[PDB]
């Protein structure tokens, strides 16, 4: 069991205020909770390392596929955008940031605003009107966002609004989880509100020689329907463990081929006795290049070198190890270490299912 | 150059395990201390 | 520069003496010869590696800045408030996956092990070995007493 | 011209509190005044009035961030 | 900042209206006369792989795209007429002399390109 | 005018932030753009007329 | 171009995604890292000061004065900090994004108000 005891917390509104209850009764008619609700998830792994955690939070943060609103070219309609201030770029960043719980890409929404008052009128998210896709049963976005407001005699006319994919690694749009807690469990700590320890972390090792096993990680997911928490939060974690496998058994792939030339692999024999190889993976992020060096390390503990590299302006990663086999053999402790790291993650996502009702 | 390079990067590296910050309170004297700095000041004004 | 976003000149903070500049808002010219004549004695006679040593003053110009000096401080410092400046095979190979250089080998050496700042560093400079003794700007008579 | 959909540093989405939370400071305020001319009200002593605990009502985290940009986000709507 | 409440009425020449300002949050008294243009940024002050040097800042890419400093910016021209000489109107390639080579006029309605068409380099 | 004697005035608590009021009158009444209006209404009031009559 | 209003201006050098941003153990990342080394000679110290005193203010949930030559005491600033459940210095513990691995040093880092210079460099 890698990972046990989960805790789930939904944020909610407290009526018992009276000036939030006044407000919410008046401007929406809102005397209960919202139809979808942040929730903040906090789960404890042990025996597992911390490339292996990390690699998963940050997969969840901005590497997960994800959905947004977003406006069709020509869906702003000029003739009748009456409004000045309302522009199509402010209107657009406005909605693409909803956050939406949506199970396809099918539906499509509209806004068709006009103010004929004297008044500025404020839109709001509970103005868009779906005009295609089978009709909802349950909401995807909270009604109470604003997303406008119109001068006296003017209108706001936006058609095709639909349902976008990405990762929020491209556009933070797509960002799923914002992070609340992380922690490691079995390094002890120093009181640092006194004045001898509050210029340290506070842990009482070193992190260039610690090595910390035991973790606590927290996220807070931004919109979940209030009956299904439970599953919505399933369901992430799942998505994030399978997202890690895919793209691991992708650099595995690579592996095998090491006897056709490949643009990919790089083997080099720099002596009688040592072996060099080179991996460059286009579009590799921190969390593939980390969790490679630390099973590699993990599975050959008297290696010469293993490292790796993501400088920013080359959008890629390349994996350098040095070891004293020949090249069959480094192969071979190769694609082992990159079967621990798949075997770990599906016990991660066996967890996840025996752990979460 | 070279290793003007390669040096620059072991001491960035480092660092990115390491930290280093600086705040208000660095530049804080302490309540005695404080007093200390006050004396000094006023054997200047008296042999003005 | 393959991102298209970007449209500055970027440069290392160590060229920076051959120009005095720096980065609040300073604009370069950049020119790339095109003529075989034009490029042949742009190499041989221009690269910014005949300009290491002064002209004006017969001193070198370049060295690190401000992250570096107090980062290298910080590596070979012997003493960290956390007790020796020690770091573990892992780490300590860390530190060389970005040098561009030839890594070191560090075969005899278990997970384990640590392994001092200065011993990182010799690993650097055994590649072009010199001879040095002088004391450190960190040592001072006015903050000695 | 109004407050954020998300916070602008971390991604909470402050904005579906935005307009319970602009009304609920307006009565809140005046509360504490006790019904006074908006001019004959400083601009600085409406400033001090603690907010903590309305936006821990309406469900906010502690975090400094949505705590600042929810606070501090000038409206166009009162300016205009 | 909002440099004008009057924007969308006028024809401005490098002018640049940021969409979202925020009060400080230790404010002063001039702020009691004039509109605060800027955002409380969360800023950490430490050394992050030597990309701040020397007067520089790393940014959050998704700060950025939130709109943090995010605005737009505006050109005007003008184009004068002379009696009876010179006209508006889509220019005939076969009557008309010096046409400006590789430019495009198949944007042109009427003389003047429509409201809401991106115009690039080259085009008329 | 007689003045009231000096050696009864409370200002034991005024503090400096109580002091920034007067800075706030003095621009109320002032404005921040006061004389450049003030100016061109008196050269419409009696600049132009004064100037163009008594002096060609 | 972006500046704060103690007048210390720097270019946009590097923009990071939010999992390559440091984080604190709460959860908090900043939007801008500045270096350290900006300080000493600048001596720009109430740009420090107003990361102490609105670090105390986002979580009262006020805006404060901080106008010139009225009285100031940082000691007393600073414990203010710790009776709002903060360290004294207001640094915290952070991690770096791209390993997960924590700093052995606290980390300054709170709310500075920030201005975007219109220096663009699409127009130069
Ligand atoms: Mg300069
Ligand atoms: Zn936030």
């Amino acid at each position: 069991k890698i990972f046990q005891n989960v805790e789930i917390k939904p944020f909610l509104i407290d009526f018992s205020n009276l000036f939030i209850k006044n407000a919410a009764k008046k401007l929406f008619q809102l005397e209960e909770q919202l139809p979808l609700v942040p929730v903040n998830v906090v789960m404890d792994f042990k025996g597992i390392s911390r490339a292996a955690v990390h690699g998963l939070s940050r997969v969840l943060q901005d590497e997960i596929p994800n959905y947004m609103l977003d406006i069709k070219p020509g869906g702003y309609k000029i003739e009748d955008s009456t409004d000045l201030f309302m522009t199509e770029q402010f209107i657009r960043n406005r909605i693409n940031f909803i956050p939406i719980y949506a199970k396809n890409e099918t539906l499509v929404f509209a806004l068709r605003s006009l103010n004929n008052s004297c008044e500025v009128k404020t839109i709001y998210s509970r103005d868009l009107i779906q005009v295609a896709g089978p009709k909802l049963k349950y909401p995807i976005f909270n009604p109470t966002f604003e997303i406008g407001f119109l001068q006296p005699g003017k209108s706001l006319i936006i058609e095709d609004i639909y349902i976008k994919k990405g990762i929020g690694r491209k556009h933070a749009a797509f960002n799923l989880a914002v992070k609340t807690h992380f922690s490691h469990l079995d390094i002890e700590q120093y009181p640092t509100d006194k004045k001898e320890y509050m210029a340290l972390s506070g842990y009482k090792q070193s992190s260039m020689t610690s090595d910390p096993r035991h973790h606590r990680l927290g996220l807070c997911f931004p919109a979940v329907p209030l009956p299904h928490i439970n599953q919505a939060v399933r369901t992430y974690l799942k998505n994030a463990c399978r997202i890690i496998i895919g793209r691991i058994q992708s650099i595995q792939k690579i592996y095998e081929n090491f006897e056709e030339p490949q643009p990919e692999l790089v083997l080099f024999s720099m002596d009688e006795e040592k072996t060099k190889a080179i991996i460059t993976i286009k579009d590799e992020t921190h969390t593939i290049g980390n969790l490679l060096k630390t099973y590699i390390y993990e599975m050959i503990p008297d290696i010469s070198f293993v490292g790796y590299q993501c400088v920013p302006h080359k959008q890629e990663m390349v994996l350098t190890i040095i070891h004293k086999a020949s090249q069959e053999d480094l192969i071979t402790l190769l694609e082992k270490s990159i079967q621990n790291i798949i075997q770990t993650f599906q016990i991660l996502e066996k967890n996840v299912d025996e752990l979460i009702a | 150059l070279k290793m003007i390079f390669a040096t620059q990067q072991l001491a960035l590296n480092y660092v990115r395990n390491a930290g280093f910050t600086v705040s208000t309170a660095d530049m804080l004297l302490t309540p005695e201390a404080h007093q200390e700095v006050q004396e000094i000041i006023n054997e200047l004004l008296l042999e003005s | 520069l393959e991102n298209p976003k970007i449209s500055t000149f970027q440069m290392n903070v160590s060229a920076c003496a051959w120009y005095n500049a720096d980065f609040d808002g300073d604009q370069m010219n950049l020119w790339v010869p095109w003529s075989v004549m034009s490029r042949v004695e742009a190499e041989l006679l221009c690269s910014v590696r005949n300009w290491f040593i002064s002209t004006k003053s017969s001193g070198p110009v370049n060295g690190q800045v401000q992250d570096s000096t107090v980062g290298s401080f910080l590596l070979t410092r012997t003493n960290t408030p956390m007790g020796k400046n020690v770091m573990n095979k892992l780490h300590a190979m860390g530190l060389f996956q970005t040098t561009q250089t030839d890594p070191p080998c560090f075969a005899n050496y278990s997970p384990t092990d640590l392994l001092d700042g200065k011993s990182v560093v010799s690993m650097l400079l055994r590649q072009t070995p010199i001879n040095y003794q002088r004391a450190p700007t960190w040592y001072s008579e006015v903050y000695a007493p | 011209m109004l407050i954020p959909v998300v916070c602008f540093t971390c991604g909470f989405p402050i904005g579906t509190y935005a307009a319970i939370f602009d009304k609920a400071r307006t009565e809140y305020i005046k509360t504490k005044m006790g019904g006074t001319l908006p001019q004959n009200i400083p601009l600085d002593a409406s400033l001090q009035i603690e907010l903590k605990d309305l936006i821990t009502a309406l469900g906010i985290p502690m975090r400094v961030c949505c705590r600042t940009h929810l606070i501090t986000t000038l409206d166009y709507r009162k300016y205009y | 900042g909002w440099y004008c409440f009057s924007w969308p009425y006028r024809v401005d020449m490098n002018r640049f209206f940021q969409f979202y300002n925020e009060m400080p949050l230790v404010k002063t008294i001039a702020h009691n006369y004039v509109i605060p243009n800027g955002l409380n940024t969360i800023v950490a002050y430490m050394i992050y792989g030597g990309y701040n040097q020397e007067d520089s800042v790393i940014v959050s890419q998704s700060f950025i795209d939130r709109g943090g400093f995010a605005g737009t910016f505006y050109r005007e021209e003008k184009v004068e007429l002379e009696s009876d000489i010179e006209s508006f109107g889509k220019p005939d390639p076969l009557i008309t002399k010096n046409l400006k080579p590789g430019a495009n006029y198949e944007k042109l309605v009427d003389g003047f390109v429509p409201v809401g068409t991106v115009v690039k380099k080259g085009d008329i | 005018i007689t003045y009231g004697p000096i050696e009864t005035v409370d200002n034991e608590e005024l503090t400096e932030a109580d002091m920034l009021s007067f800075i706030s009158a003095a621009v109320n009444s002032t404005g921040l753009i006061g004389y450049n209006i003030k100016s061109f209404d008196d050269l419409m009031d009696n600049g132009i007329p004064q100037i163009v009559k008594q002096m060609f | 171009k972006m500046s704060s209003r103690s007048g210390n201006k720097g270019i946009a050098a590097l923009a990071l995604p939010t999992s390559d941003m440091p984080f604190t153990e709460d959860g908090l990342q900043p939007d801008l890292i500045v270096n350290p080394h900006s300080h000493p000679s600048r001596m720009t110290n109430g740009q420090m000061i107003e990361t102490t005193v609105g670090l105390a203010n986002a979580l009262q949930g006020v805006v404060t004065d901080g106008t010139a030559f009225l009285p100031i005491n940082v000691q007393l600033l600073s414990e203010r900090l710790a009776q709002e459940g903060l360290r004294f210095n207001g640094c915290q513990k952070m991690f770096n994004g791209q390993t997960g691995e924590y700093f052995d040093a606290a980390i300054f880092i709170g709310p500075t108000y920030h201005q975007r210079l219109q220096k663009f460099v699409l127009d130069d």
